[PDB]
């Protein structure tokens, strides 16, 4: 329900970037203009590509998904406590009077 | 006469109508006559089936010689009950088991050791076992084998399994059966050397409700003193919701074991060159041959870990000088089987004498991480699973 | 810069499409996965109601 | 390697023979363990091995003396240890095998631990000798040193499942 | 038709205003059909009212069984969650609005109670229990419209809940919510004086085809914005306060536990699952991104 927004934009985007892609292809293919304008920015793009290789961020990622993973692994820890402590209830109540 | 449709049960009528005999009340035999070898026309070869309730009850009038002559024909076609007759719960399987195979069990080292059931014999032995290799004194067999007996593969299958699900359910287990479990889980660990695995063992197992104390049991918490002081760097103290006489009366018995965890603290030879002559009649009392050099191993430890924290670099002569060492080359000698055993920053300076510490546990940078953490993951996935699925039956808890 | 246009526009082309694929795959993984997990935690939530009566 | 498999196989079937299985092959199962330096378990079936078959074999005796020597790590010692009976075919070839990678063993650790030390040293540490470790390092490049032989050895989807695994926990 | 629930029956809705089936039951308003004001400035003027609590007039009407939310919303005031009957203060809002709403054919008249506990929900607390419990027996069909706006912020879900209140002498029956919830000391006492005094509505939602088309077509550029978030920066901080507030609450559960709010280990257990979820989907949502676009390799 969150992923499907970001579905719903890339698909309008992508409806409007494959118009592009279509009069593009026109472009090289025949009888649509002949411009230097087209591509080239693709050309822009194939260096746009993945932004920060750098380790800076590889670093920082790392950082991340260490906390929310740390984060989870204290919620194995919430979990199974519950279960634990739920278990050690019905031990005083069927071996023992809670 | 005895087996008409008896023989007939088990080949046919297992499996069947009004015939629910054999399997419920839990051999080299099962029947004591002339025909002994008659004993071996189909029994391990079908399967070991629904068959349960009747015959046992009905054919327990008999109970003579479970260690007939067929030691291995009927041997063979047990073999071949592990194979071909393995069969539906096979828990119950452990009455030839515990009638005949450990009555085999006693025959094996008798002999040399188990030559000849181990490896197929663990077929039937898994059919027992229904899904975690759940625990049987099958393990009690063949691990104190692996253990003492120079066989220790064909548990290396079950070597880290969090194997549970035991029975007691109309018997089919006995104290003593966890008790070697865990026991030789802890001495082979040791053997094997992954004494973390079995110090936890011992400990899981010795909170245990105790109130029979055991020399076997003096064995298990002497060994649990070995890697809880030796595999750590100092002392480990424990849950102390073991035993109410046992553990507080073994634990006077640990006597010259506590006052051996202070010289953990200590680091001299002398005394502990006669503790262990004190001890020696424990040092090999099963093949435990280098048990006091096993400690020299966590003195040196302390040693060479006090030593890691300490600086960069040293005269390392002075050094060996400095932590009663036993050679300089000698020095470096065993700092590099530490680099054998991975963990030293240190290094090899011939000219200078230098030996470095280098200080790189881990730089937060891997896919190795990802790794590490992926285990997590799944591991504490597993975790929670089961956690959910006892929670599930104690959602089966009745009127309450 | 005279043309590699068509086959320029056409590599562009490719590599969009290329990363499409790859994150579709991701989508319906998550139409498999969450998906999955509704009906997993519905069923074992079944499962739980029925264990009382 | 396919000689790992040969290790594996070997005593796995081996094991699975016996009254006895073969006493050479109990030995060449003894060089096998060797393989990855693996001597504790190996001294543990020395101790299952019927003792006519330890001093018949008398490969299997020298091997043993080899993974004392081993134990040793004595190198120049175990690389005539491996030339004092030969088993071709099954263990002078893998002898060649696992003398060669524990070598190599060495070679990487020792470069690594390394600060300084006369490359003859570690040479004989790898049975090579003095010119031949001037060969390893000046090929590999590695500085030597007059009046000490001083080396300088240097040293060197994927997201997708794991959110959902994230959601399969915190969403269940 | 689509369009056949937002056709506002001003004859039909004032009707069944005047219709009175509380007094005859104060169970009868089953339904709380909903068109998406509430969601909207209930929503956005919680969040933007920041932790300042509100109060006032929704529009509305009422339909078979059902109440009918046209409006829910927030001020920009305070004072709420602890004010002697503070709703009425904002219906001046629409002692105007829908008056002159009606000279646009919105001849609706008021209906309800727009308000917003920014952080810490929609609802009416101890005083404004006094407000709700006196209001209902002044004002009934009232409801306690029930929304948390940070709670939907970490959650992603809307959990309306539109709370008739159990007006005096009328006790929960069968179907009585009464939905349990973690208050601040200030109101958790009287929450628990008068926690089982309320029932729900089943809140539905109406709109037309143009709705849906509209926010599918939203979607369709927003999904740029959806590869935008960078949100764990956003409040990783509030993680930390639950990291305080959950370590506090296994504090409280083992203070419960000990001899002998109801089971708080196992609550605790319960929450402490849902926040880490909370955080870890927010990392999921960053890491998407991340591994999206910075594996994007020339
Ligand atoms: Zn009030």
């Amino acid at each position: 329900e969150h992923l499907i927004a970001q579905h719903s934009a890339i698909k309008m985007l992508h409806s409007r970037v494959k118009l592009i892609l279509e009069y593009v292809k026109a472009s090289e293919a025949g009888e649509v203009p002949f411009n230097h304008e087209i591509l080239r920015e693709a050309y822009a793009l194939c260096h746009c590509l993945p932004v920060l290789s750098t380790d800076k961020f590889k670093t920082d990622f790392y950082d991340q998904c260490n906390d929310v993973g740390l984060m989870a692994y204290l919620g194995t820890i919430t979990k199974t406590c519950n279960t634990m402590n739920q278990f050690v209830n019905k031990f005083n109540v069927l071996y023992d009077r809670q | 006469s005895a087996l008409e449709q008896f023989v007939n049960s088990v080949r046919q009528l297992s499996a069947q109508g009004q015939m629910t005999q054999l399997c419920e009340l839990i051999k080299s035999g099962e029947l004591l006559a002339k025909n002994l070898s008659h004993l071996d026309t189909v029994l391990g070869a079908l399967d070991v089936q629904e068959h349960s309730l009747g015959v046992l009850a009905v054919l327990f009038v008999k109970f003579s010689m479970p260690s007939v002559p067929d030691f291995e024909t009927l041997f063979s076609q047990v073999q071949l009950f592990i194979s071909t007759c393995n069969g539906e719960h096979i828990r119950y399987a452990t009455d030839t088991f515990a009638g005949l195979c450990h009555q085999l069990t006693n025959a094996l080292v008798e002999r040399k050791q188990p030559l000849r059931g181990i490896g197929i014999l663990k077929q039937a032995i898994d059919k027992m076992q229904m899904n975690t290799n759940q625990l049987t004194s099958i393990h009690a067999d063949l691990c104190q084998l692996c253990l003492l007996a120079k066989c220790f593969k064909p548990a290396l299958p079950y070597l880290d399994v969090d194997m549970m699900d035991i029975c007691k359910e109309n018997g089919a287990y006995d104290a003593k059966h966890f008790l070697c479990y865990y026991y030789y889980g802890g001495m082979i660990y040791t053997g094997l050397k992954n004494f973390e695995r079995a110090l936890y063992f011992y400990e899981q197992a010795i909170t245990t409700p105790a109130m029979a104390v055991s020399h076997i049991m003096l064995e298990s918490y002497k060994k649990y003193i070995l890697v809880s002081l030796i595999l750590l760097g100092k002392v480990q103290q424990l849950p102390k919701y073991t035993s109410q006489i046992v553990g507080r009366f073994i634990k006077p018995l640990s006597n010259a074991y506590h006052e051996l965890a202070q010289v953990y603290s200590t680091n001299n030879p002398s005394e502990l060159r006669n503790l262990v002559n004190k001890h020696s009649e424990t040092f090999t009392r099963d093949n435990n041959m280098g048990l006091v050099k096993q400690c020299l191993s966590s003195l040196y430890k302390k040693n060479i870990q006090r030593l890691t924290k300490t600086f960069l670099t040293l005269s390392l002569q002075d050094m060996a000088s400095r932590v009663q060492l036993s050679g300089p080359q000698e020095a470096e000698k065993y700092v590099l089987h530490m680099i054998e055993d991975g963990e030293i920053f240190a290094s090899i300076n011939q000219k200078d004498g230098m030996v470095s510490f280098h200080d790189n546990p881990e730089k937060y940078n891997n896919p190795a991480m990802l790794h590490n953490i992926d285990q997590e993951m799944l591991k504490c996935i597993e975790l929670d699973e089961r956690l959910k699925a006892m929670d599930q039956e104690i959602t089966v808890n009745p009127q309450f | 810069r005279k043309k590699d246009l068509s086959a320029i526009a056409r590599t562009l082309q490719e590599w969009c499409v290329g990363c499409e694929v790859v994150l579709s795959g991701i989508e319906e993984q998550v139409s498999r996965a969450n998906q999955h997990k509704e009906q997993q935690l519905g069923l074992k939530q079944q499962i739980e109601s029925e264990v009382a009566n | 390697f396919s000689f790992k498999k040969l290790l594996d196989q070997c005593e796995n079937q081996e094991l699975e023979a016996p009254g006895i299985a073969t006493p050479p092959v109990y030995g060449q199962l003894l060089a096998l363990y060797l393989l990855h330096n693996d001597m504790n378990n190996a001294r543990y079936l020395w101790k299952r091995i019927p003792p006519a078959i330890k001093s018949a074999n008398s490969e299997l005796g020298g091997i043993w003396s080899v993974g004392q020597r081993i134990w040793q790590r004595d190198f120049p010692g175990i690389y005539t240890t491996i030339n004092a009976h030969q088993w071709s075919e099954t263990v002078q070839p893998i002898m060649e095998a696992l003398r060669d990678a524990t070598r190599r063993r060495a070679f990487a650790l020792v470069s690594q631990a390394y600060t300084s030390i006369i490359a003859d040293d570690f040479a004989a540490f790898v049975g090579l000798p003095v010119e031949e470790a001037v060969k390893g390092i000046l090929e590999q490049g590695w500085q030597a040193d007059s009046t000490t032989r001083m080396v300088l050895p240097r040293k060197p989807e994927q997201q997708l499942a794991r959110l959902t695994d994230y959601v399969a926990f915190l969403e269940n | 038709s689509i369009d056949e629930i937002y056709k506002y029956d001003k004859k039909q809705q004032q009707e069944i205003l005047a219709a009175k089936p509380w007094t005859k039951d104060h169970h009868y308003f089953k339904y709380c059909k909903i068109s998406a004001l509430a969601l909207l400035k209930m929503v956005m003027h919680a969040r933007s009212g920041g932790n300042l609590e509100v109060m006032g007039l929704m529009l509305g009407k009422v339909d078979g069984e059902t109440m009918i939310i046209m409006d829910s919303f927030a001020l920009p005031v305070e004072g709420t969650e602890t004010r002697v009957n503070a709703q009425a203060a904002a219906y001046e809002y629409m002692a105007a609005y829908i008056e002159n709403a009606k000279q646009v054919g919105r001849l609706e008249n008021a209906i309800g109670w727009y308000h917003s506990h920014p952080g810490y929900g929609c609802w009416l607390s101890g005083i404004d229990v006094s407000t709700q419990m006196l209001n209902q027996q002044f004002q009934e069909p009232f409801v306690a419209v029930v929304i948390d706006p940070t709670r939907t912020i970490s959650a992603g879900k809307v959990n309306l809940g539109a709370f008739r209140t159990y007006p005096k002498g009328y006790k929960p029956p069968d179907e009585g919510p009464s939905e349990y919830q973690t208050i601040p000391l200030n109101k958790i006492e009287d929450f628990g004086v008068h926690c089982k005094q309320y029932y729900a509505l089943e809140v539905s939602y109406f709109k037309s085809s143009l709705d849906r088309k509209l926010l599918e077509l939203l979607w369709n550029k927003y999904w740029v914005n959806t590869l935008s978030s960078s949100s764990l920066l956003t409040n990783a901080d509030y993680t930390t306060g639950q990291v305080f507030d959950l370590s506090e609450k296994l504090e409280q559960s083992e203070a419960q536990l000990g001899r002998g709010s109801e089971d708080k280990l196992a609550k605790a257990t319960r929450d402490s699952c849902k926040t880490t979820i909370e955080a870890i989907h927010g990392l999921m949502s960053q890491v998407i991104k991340d591994k999206l676009f910075n594996q994007i390799n020339i």
